RNA sequence: GCAGUCAAGCGUUCAUAGCGACAUUGCUUUUUGAUUCUUCGAUGUCGGCUCUUCCUAUCAUACCGAAGCAGAAUUCGGUAAGCGUUGGAUUGUUCACCCACUAAUAGGGAACGUGAGCUGGGUUUAGACCGUCGUGAGACAGGUUAGUUUUACCCUACUGAU
RNA sequence: AGAACUGGCGAUGCGGGAUGAACCGAACGUAGAGUUAAGGUGCCGGAAUACACGCUCAUCAGACACCACAAAAGGUGUUAG
């Protein structure tokens, strides 16, 4: 009752306070990321037909 | 072959020592007083083992 | 008695100068801290840091960007121990703190401007000699400051562009003392030697 | 209980020259010269003849009076080292598997890398410190030599060495292999 | 940014199980012409 | 996962998680296996262990010869149908899965195998190879 | 529950490699108990699910030491809690026992974490059945079955957002 | 949990023990000057970074009784005997 798709527990009693680690919901995506080792496999001449 | 003239070689630096009773710590077989702190300096030390 | 005083901190222990600072301060005086990357402290330095390490473990478990700031940097940490002394909660020890300016090697301003020395904290007057002291760059360096090998680059120029200065200086007032000693052996002087000058 | 003067005294063979300001030995001789750092220790030296040297603590109290004779054999060291030189004997032990010791130049400095530890793949390499030279016997091709003029750098070499030449995982009474010093001399006697 | 493709090469990766042999990857592509410079920046070192 | 296996494998679209009950090609009697386990398979809290193809598992007979049954005993899973990625591009699958009663030796019980076999399990165990008809 | 000190002896010989009686010193509050300060104009009371964090008295993983360590495999100990520590049958279960994988299947805390987060199998209203007790109404911490699980729009915290 | 003698809290504020019903000091009309208690004088904090003989340097130092804890056994670490 009250919704499955969440979490439950998301914190114990005496911390009395949500914690900064704990899942909650809010944006996604958007995120600036840097992968890495990205391997280059075709350098392109727009010059060509 | 280690032709035992030096056998009593590596013999001084692996297995001419003295053993801690209290923090198994190799120690010179002259020496009291385990040089580790956390044993309290003890005085309980023993030979190594070197027949059976 | 002057009206900005500027605090050379080579050679000092941290809460031996800041018990003269949080009162020096509170009372009415200006005061800025420089060369606090060569200050000094009592006592071994993994022990210092160790006291440092069980520092950084403090910190509020349910957000920690509310929680006790670990500051890096030793104008920060000396600021960290003047405010322990200072009641910075009240406008009193707001408007004291608002009297410093604490910074790493000695900037232009304070470098063409005298330096003193508060001989009540001096490691050599106060430590016995043959105890350990632990210095506040090596210690910031290593819970993660970052910029000591920038103040040693800046600090040398500082160096070589002061001696300099001080040899213009000694090799103009060596003549003056000349041409005023040339000068002590009239009656002007053998009064005034008699009162006192 | 402190004392009031503890003193101890330096001899000096001839073409030595022993200067000192603020702390800091600095040693000459026909083999070489050396220099040392004693700021960390409170000590004093004097000079009562160019054939010796008179160091002094004072009231101390049994901390500072360990140093002093320690400060003494250092600085004995160091002139034992820059008159004669220091030779360290090691010498390779195993069973099966030969050590193949060589030197090598790597990109900086000279190395010694040994290979066939226990029949390990892991070319294990050591740097040489910068006071060491160093060879193999000839009378018996199954020695190696370091040498030079500071002990503190031949003997930290030389147990470089043997430290990473030590097995693991296995019974130490049993696989008594690896490189072991054996004779510490000099280059002069 | 513009999209992703599918490729086929042959391998170079020696000992393993596909070693001379071929495969599929995938792949982006980047639209990347020439960038043109208006600028210089010059930043220098301080404490802070 | 290397009690047997010559070589080594690349990562296979886990088809059938335990509980399945795949069919048995070997000539040892046997009609289905009751996969209940496999070797690998670390842990997540909730997340049931799969076999892929090529995959050994330990299994259990619930159909032939009570000889077999009531027992444990390693298997080899030859097919699936779990539509997976070869390395060329293309997805291929099976219309059965089906496995194959084993040793943990890898070598196996009986003396055939009805039906085709995977690439992916034969060039890994090389004692199914010798007793495959087809391959693919 | 955990650990330590003497060490009579076991330990083919060998007190202490490992263990170790007769005695003796403590630690812990994850047991049970004692007590009854708070709460009876009510602090929602078993277990599981979910989820986070912490502790070390480390099951594993890393580097080390010691053995009655040849190797292999094992045990004792150390720094160390960074990282992980399962799938399932039976049971309401805590607890327990087995199958199986695994590197390992370590213990514990946070109002015996967590019911305006769930479930409601159990227990603890009312219906009812058996056994034993009782003259009887009725009892049972004995067994069985069925039995309403409410509200957040506030403040703070947290997640995101101007 | 339960008794004896006394003093207190209750019914009682005030300076001190950071804080505290009971402890130390001391008991209260409104005010001013002076002196003290108990406790303290590096800074927060008013008041000596005073004087003197020594001990200790701790990779969990130690620091205001009540009080908010700590042992048996050990150490050539050091000091004195
Ligand atoms: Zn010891």
């Amino acid at each position: 009752h009250r919704g499955l798709r969440k979490v439950a527990c998301i914190g114990a009693w005496h911390p009395a306070h949500v914690m900064w680690s704990v899942a909650r919901a809010g944006q996604r995506g958007y995120h600036s990321r840097t992968s890495i080792n990205h391997k280059i496999y075709r350098v392109g001449k727009g010059d060509d037909e | 072959i280690i032709e035992p003239s030096l056998k009593a070689l590596a013999s001084k630096y692996n297995c001419d020592k003295s053993v801690c009773r209290k923090c198994y710590a190799r120690l010179p077989p002259r020496a009291t007083n385990c040089r580790k702190r956390k044993c309290g300096h003890t005085n309980q030390l023993r030979p190594k083992k070197k027949l059976k | 008695s002057q009206p900005v005083v500027v605090i050379d901190a080579k050679d000092h222990l941290l809460g031996r100068l800041a018990s003269t600072i949080a009162k020096q301060v509170l009372n009415g005086q200006k005061i800025v801290v420089v060369r606090a990357e060569a200050l000094n402290i009592s006592g071994e330095f993994f022990r210092n840091k160790l006291k440092y390490h069980d520092f950084l473990r403090k910190a509020t478990a349910f957000n920690k960007t509310r929680g006790p700031f670990h500051f890096r940097a030793p104008s920060r940490i000396l600021y960290k121990a003047i405010r322990g002394m200072v009641s910075h909660k009240t406008a009193r020890g707001k408007a004291a703190l608002e009297r410093l300016k604490i910074f790493e090697g000695i900037p232009p301003p304070y470098d063409k401007k005298k330096r003193v020395v508060v001989p009540q904290a001096l490691r050599v007057l106060r430590l016995k000699p043959g105890r350990k002291y632990t210095t506040l760059g090596k210690l910031s360096t290593s819970v993660g400051w970052k910029y000591e090998d920038v103040v040693a680059k800046l600090e040398d120029k500082r160096k070589v562009r002061s001696a300099e200065y001080y040899a213009k200086k000694r090799a103009f007032t060596k003549k003056v003392s000349s041409a005023s000693a040339a000068a002590s052996e009239s009656d002007v002087a053998k009064q005034l030697a008699s009162f006192g000058y | 209980m402190k004392y009031i003067q503890t003193e101890q005294q330096i001899e000096v063979p001839e073409g030595v020259t022993v200067s000192i300001k603020s702390r800091i030995v600095k040693v000459v001789g026909p083999r070489g010269t050396l220099t040392k750092n004693l700021k960390h220790i409170d000590v004093t030296f004097t000079k009562v003849n160019n054939q010796l040297i008179k160091v002094a603590v004072h009231n101390g109290g049994r901390k500072h009076v360990a140093a002093l004779r320690t400060v003494k054999s250092l600085v004995d060291n160091m002139i034992t080292g820059v008159t004669k030189g220091y030779k360290y004997k090691m010498r390779y032990v195993y069973a099966h598997f030969p050590i193949n010791v060589n030197i090598v130049e790597k990109d900086g400095a000279k190395f010694i890398e040994v290979r066939n530890f226990l029949g390990d793949k892991k070319i294990r390499n050591v740097p040489v410190r910068d006071g060491v030279t160093i060879e193999f016997s000839t009378n018996v091709k199954d020695e190696i030599v370091l040498s030079g003029n500071s002990v503190e750098d031949v003997s930290q070499n030389a147990a470089d060495l043997q430290q990473i030449c030590r097995v693991r995982n296995k019974d130490i009474r049993k696989f008594l292999d690896g490189i072991y010093v054996s004779h510490k001399g000099f280059i002069t006697e | 940014k513009a999209g992703m493709t599918t490729i086929v090469r042959d391998l170079d990766r020696p000992g393993s199980k596909f070693h001379k042999r071929e495969v599929v990857e995938a792949v982006t592509v980047v639209d990347t012409p020439p960038v043109v410079v208006v600028g210089v920046v010059g930043y220098v070192e301080t404490p802070r | 996962s290397g009690n047997g296996a010559q070589g080594t494998k690349f990562r296979i679209s886990l088809g059938l998680p335990v509980g399945a009950i795949m069919n048995c090609a070997d000539n040892s009697g046997a009609r289905n296996l009751y996969i209940i386990a496999v070797k690998g398979s670390g842990s997540r809290l909730n997340r049931l262990p799969a076999a892929s193809l090529g995959d050994m598992v330990m299994a259990t007979v619930k159909k032939g010869k009570p000889e077999l049954r009531k027992k444990v005993m390693p298997a080899i899973v030859v097919r699936q149908a779990k539509s997976w990625r070869r390395r060329d591009g293309v997805f291929l699958y099976f219309e059965d899965n089906a496995g194959v009663i084993a040793n943990p030796k890898g070598e196996m019980k009986g003396s055939a195998i009805t039906g085709p076999v995977g690439k992916e399990c034969a060039d890994l165990w090389p004692r199914v190879a010798s007793n495959s008809g087809v391959v693919v």
